[PDB]
């Protein structure tokens, strides 16, 4: 018997969308300490990990692990259907191939009561040696979903640059080519739309922007997001969730050695 | 062009 | 000759919005008490019926009785062409084939003068019977068309059944079931966002959500619609116009079997 | 529940 | 070695998205006098002009004459990548068949460096005799979009009247037809927004609206547009550039036989 | 009434 109700439910509405478009069908392990998902989209370029803990939610329970197989398609369709003041709650039995979701209005006599109907998934987590990154650029994340959206226009592939002063986006393409160059917000210190690196070596890689435009659909739920980068290893973008967690993208390079 | 698209599964692997 | 000019152009825009995509083409029944017209959509599943009241104009006059052939497409490009604090004056000949319409900017310095060529039609003038309701809910008619959208995504019919208590909305589909409560307010506020159910017994009644969604299209005529249903007749979605009249729409249910 | 559409002339009749 | 620089970065990009819609490809001419532009449409029925006095940019270096051929739609999506308060300087050698744009914020480090490929494409210049015309219509750029917006939707021609009391501008079509009038404002005499006529002549001419809404792309320019029309030659829509020029966009009539 | 559309060339010669 799972419920978790959050008083703040945009939350689960903005993850829904972070997530709709990259990937279509995942399972959400819940257990104890919370919700956790991990699943890759259709050509296993990208891996999207979804962690949110249990004390996030206004009211967590957890009675037996379970593995609910869920289409995000269905699930943010359903999700739609809560205002952002809505008061959200998840409800599951211990078997129950269905999803209860409960929609309040806070401040309106207002009750939506949706059945998703779940599905048989079984996926196979794959994991994920935690390790040191080369570098780590923590920046706004408007700002790179409009570094993002617009190399996008002179180019299918972007490559990413860093040394200890700044960052750089480059790409190419039939107009012609485009560098934008990003440097240490030397403000910082105590501020909040910074840029900050931690290079301990210069990383220089590529990425399809495809894929990169697709992260950006995370960017409501953090006003600052951060890659993190190394030689030989999927880059990291990587939103955190105030208070409950954190959306980290995963994304396979561009590679001929 | 200038490379070739790796998969996650090239770096990431089924759980222990 | 007939002459009705309005000073609140915006009614007459809004009105033509609420019927274009439903219906393409109607009759404008002209008399000294104002202005009438039914028709039914291609379907023969909905009708729509409007009243303004000569009274509502600033002017009127009709010499003669009149029956408009009027295609509501070509009405609205024209009624596009005039602003909403534009005062309207609508004009025809006693046996004419064209409907002039004239838009005049409080400004000054503008004024539009524009000539819509009519076209025959017979249409039989369907009677509707004197009825009474088993419930009457008045509600915000933001929120019956966030309702109506948002069920949309579920299924494709609503089940809206209304009681002492409530009126609660529900729909069934592929990917599982909705069910929007709406409580009769409590407390007492007056203004929108009130719910209020007039109930004789309860009732439930299954309609098809594609054609309360082009009801919708009457929203911004009216903060607040009422819905009267019994049992085995055609649910009337009403919107007032202040001080010309109403838009009715009536919407025939889904029998089982 | 629903199974069949009826129409807006199953109810309302031509006036003469 | 050419370099401008224009702090209003925005001028750039609307310029260009007031140019993208109407013709493909143009050679923009750079002298010590500054940046011009001229060409047709697709067809030969209308003709842009673009002039960018030198002493108009924050920043103006031209040694030698430059006639640079540019694709503007592979121009506006590279200016597409710019902000409207971004810092934008343009600059080419002596041959280059590259021209190279750089964009950089105001509040913040992000600067971006772009460089297009430029065409090769002859083309001559027309000439455009000085010229003193019948009627000139100065009236708010706004009013002048939405009359040729509305009217289009009646019909694909307009016949503009122009007289010392004002100015007249009708179509016609299958559905019906229209009439705006706008009368010389005259009150007190206050602000932009107003419509002055200097007549000299009468004039009645009929042009193509189809032409005429690709010309007011240009209406986040200027505030306000001057029309200035004689009897058998093309019109000239005028749009101002902020104390620095103009974008000028001149449109054959149609006559009878 | 009629109309036809010209066009630029018709007005402007080329800067010979």
């Amino acid at each position: 018997m799972f419920e978790a109700r959050l008083v703040q439910g945009s939350i689960l509405k903005k993850v829904l969308e972070a997530l709709k478009d990259l990937i279509n069908e995942a399972c959400w392990d819940i257990s104890s300490s919370g919700v956790n998902l991990q699943s890759m989209d259709s050509s296993h370029v990208s891996l999207v990990q979804l962690t949110l803990r249990s004390e996030g939610f206004d009211t967590y329970r957890c009675d037996r692990n379970l593995a609910m197989g869920v289409n995000l398609t269905s699930m943010s369709k359903i999700l739609k259907c809560a205002g952002n003041e809505d008061i959200i709650t998840l409800r599951a039995e211990d078997n129950a191939d269905t999803l209860a979701l409960v929609f309040e209005a806070p401040n309106q006599e207002k009750v939506s009561d949706y059945e998703m109907k779940l599905m048989d998934l079984d996926v196979e987590q794959l994991g994920i040696p935690e390790q040191e990154y080369s570098c780590v650029v923590k920046m706004p994340s408007g700002e790179f979903a409009r570094i993002c959206r617009d190399l996008s226009h002179i180019g299918d592939a972007v490559v990413i640059s860093c040394a200890k002063d700044g960052v750089k986006f480059s790409a190419s393409g039939e107009l012609g080519n485009g560098n934008i160059k990003l440097s240490q917000t030397s403000n910082v210190d105590k501020e909040e739309e910074a840029v900050t690196i931690e290079m301990n070596e210069p990383v220089q890689l590529t990425f399809a922007l495809r894929y990169l435009n697709f992260f950006t659909k995370a960017t409501p739920l953090s006003s600052t997001v951060t890659l993190s980068m190394s030689a030989d290893v999927p880059l990291v973008v990587e939103y955190k969730i105030a208070d409950m967690g954190h959306l980290k993208y995963y994304l396979a390079p561009k590679i001929e050695d | 062009s200038a490379v070739l698209q790796k998969k996650i599964t090239d770096y990431f692997h089924p759980k222990k």
